[PDB]
Protein backbone atom coordinates (compact mmCIF):
# COMPACT_ATOMS: atom_id res chain seq x y z
CA UNK A 1 0.00 0.00 0.00
CA UNK A 2 3.19 2.49 1.06
CA UNK A 3 3.74 1.93 -2.82
CA UNK A 4 0.88 1.93 -4.14
CA UNK A 5 -0.09 5.23 -2.20
CA UNK A 6 2.87 7.24 -3.30
CA UNK A 7 1.85 6.41 -7.08
CA UNK A 8 -1.48 7.98 -6.73
CA UNK A 9 -1.43 11.31 -4.92
CA UNK A 10 1.29 12.51 -7.59
CA UNK A 11 -0.56 11.11 -10.65
CA UNK A 12 -3.91 11.98 -10.48
CA UNK A 13 -3.98 15.79 -9.50
CA UNK A 14 2.64 15.48 4.29
CA UNK A 15 0.73 11.91 4.24
CA UNK A 16 1.20 8.85 6.96
CA UNK A 17 0.17 5.83 6.09
CA UNK A 18 -1.13 3.26 8.85
CA UNK A 19 -0.15 -0.31 9.43
CA UNK A 20 -2.95 -1.67 7.50
CA UNK A 21 -5.56 -4.09 9.11
CA UNK A 22 -5.97 -7.85 8.42
CA UNK A 23 -9.40 -8.61 8.09
CA UNK A 24 -9.84 -12.18 6.69
CA UNK A 25 -13.19 -14.29 5.91
CA UNK A 26 -13.68 -18.11 5.26
CA UNK A 27 -16.43 -20.39 4.00
CA UNK A 28 -15.32 -23.84 5.99
CA UNK A 29 -16.30 -26.00 8.35
CA UNK A 30 -17.98 -23.64 11.21
CA UNK A 31 -17.05 -25.42 14.87
CA UNK B 1 24.96 43.58 -10.48
CA UNK B 2 21.98 44.71 -8.19
CA UNK B 3 20.67 41.35 -6.96
CA UNK B 4 20.24 40.43 -3.22
CA UNK B 5 22.48 37.81 -1.81
CA UNK B 6 23.04 36.65 1.75
CA UNK B 7 26.03 37.41 3.77
CA UNK B 8 27.63 34.11 3.21
CA UNK B 9 30.91 35.13 4.82
CA UNK B 10 30.01 36.19 7.99
CA UNK B 11 27.70 33.31 7.86
CA UNK B 12 30.53 31.11 7.80
CA UNK B 13 32.56 32.64 9.93
CA UNK B 14 30.23 32.22 12.93
CA UNK B 15 28.43 28.51 11.99
CA UNK B 16 31.61 27.44 9.93
CA UNK B 17 30.72 23.70 11.63
CA UNK B 18 27.26 23.16 9.52
CA UNK B 19 28.99 24.95 6.54
CA UNK B 20 31.39 22.32 6.00
CA UNK B 21 28.21 19.41 5.54
CA UNK B 22 26.25 22.14 3.96
CA UNK B 23 29.39 22.57 1.22
CA UNK B 24 29.89 19.17 1.36
CA UNK B 25 26.40 18.46 0.01
CA UNK B 26 26.68 21.29 -2.80
CA UNK B 27 30.16 19.97 -4.07
CA UNK B 28 28.18 16.11 -4.49
CA UNK B 29 25.22 17.81 -6.25
CA UNK B 30 27.92 19.28 -8.95
CA UNK B 31 30.13 16.58 -9.78
CA UNK B 32 32.18 15.86 -13.12
CA UNK B 33 32.25 12.62 -14.04
CA UNK B 34 35.51 11.05 -14.28
CA UNK B 35 37.06 11.52 -17.45
CA UNK B 36 40.11 8.59 -17.05
CA UNK B 37 38.99 4.76 -16.45
CA UNK B 38 40.32 3.39 -13.05
CA UNK B 39 42.80 0.94 -13.11
CA UNK B 40 45.31 -0.93 -11.16
CA UNK B 41 47.32 1.87 -9.91
CA UNK B 42 44.56 3.94 -8.37
CA UNK B 43 43.80 4.20 -4.51
CA UNK B 44 42.06 1.00 -2.52
CA UNK B 45 39.76 3.46 -1.12
CA UNK B 46 39.34 4.62 -5.13
CA UNK B 47 38.20 1.30 -5.96
CA UNK B 48 35.81 0.95 -2.70
CA UNK B 49 33.87 4.34 -3.28
CA UNK B 50 33.71 3.12 -7.03
CA UNK B 51 32.29 -0.05 -6.36
CA UNK B 52 29.99 1.92 -3.49
CA UNK B 53 28.70 4.27 -6.09
CA UNK B 54 28.38 1.77 -9.27
CA UNK B 55 25.94 -0.81 -6.60
CA UNK B 56 24.12 2.39 -5.16
CA UNK B 57 23.70 2.47 -9.24
CA UNK B 58 22.55 -1.06 -9.63
CA UNK B 59 20.23 -1.38 -6.34
CA UNK B 60 18.06 1.81 -8.33
CA UNK B 61 18.33 0.11 -11.24
CA UNK B 62 16.79 -3.01 -9.98
CA UNK B 63 14.61 -1.48 -7.69
CA UNK B 64 13.04 0.85 -10.75
CA UNK B 65 12.97 -2.53 -12.98
CA UNK B 66 10.61 -4.14 -9.93
CA UNK B 67 8.47 -1.67 -9.30
CA UNK B 68 7.68 -1.12 -13.26
CA UNK B 69 7.77 -4.91 -13.61
CA UNK B 70 4.69 -5.05 -11.08
CA UNK B 71 2.89 -2.23 -13.02
CA UNK B 72 0.45 -1.96 -9.41
CA UNK B 73 -2.19 0.62 -12.24
CA UNK B 74 -1.39 -0.43 -15.66
CA UNK B 75 -1.82 3.10 -16.78
CA UNK B 76 1.84 11.34 -18.58
CA UNK B 77 4.66 9.49 -18.91
CA UNK B 78 6.88 11.68 -16.06
CA UNK B 79 4.17 11.97 -13.99
CA UNK B 80 4.90 7.97 -12.75
CA UNK B 81 8.49 8.87 -14.31
CA UNK B 82 8.85 10.88 -11.35
CA UNK B 83 6.85 9.05 -8.74
CA UNK B 84 8.54 5.73 -9.49
CA UNK B 85 11.53 7.41 -8.29
CA UNK B 86 10.54 8.93 -5.50
CA UNK B 87 8.84 5.56 -4.33
CA UNK B 88 12.37 3.88 -5.60
CA UNK B 89 14.66 6.88 -3.61
CA UNK B 90 12.48 6.39 -0.33
CA UNK B 91 12.24 2.07 -0.34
Amino acid sequence: AKRISILSRAQSALNSLPTFQLILNSNANQI
Amino acid sequence: QGTQADDLVSAIQQNANHFTELFCRAIDNNMPLPTKEIDYKDDVLDVILNQRRLRNERMLSDRTNEIRSENLMDTPPSSMNDALREVVEDE
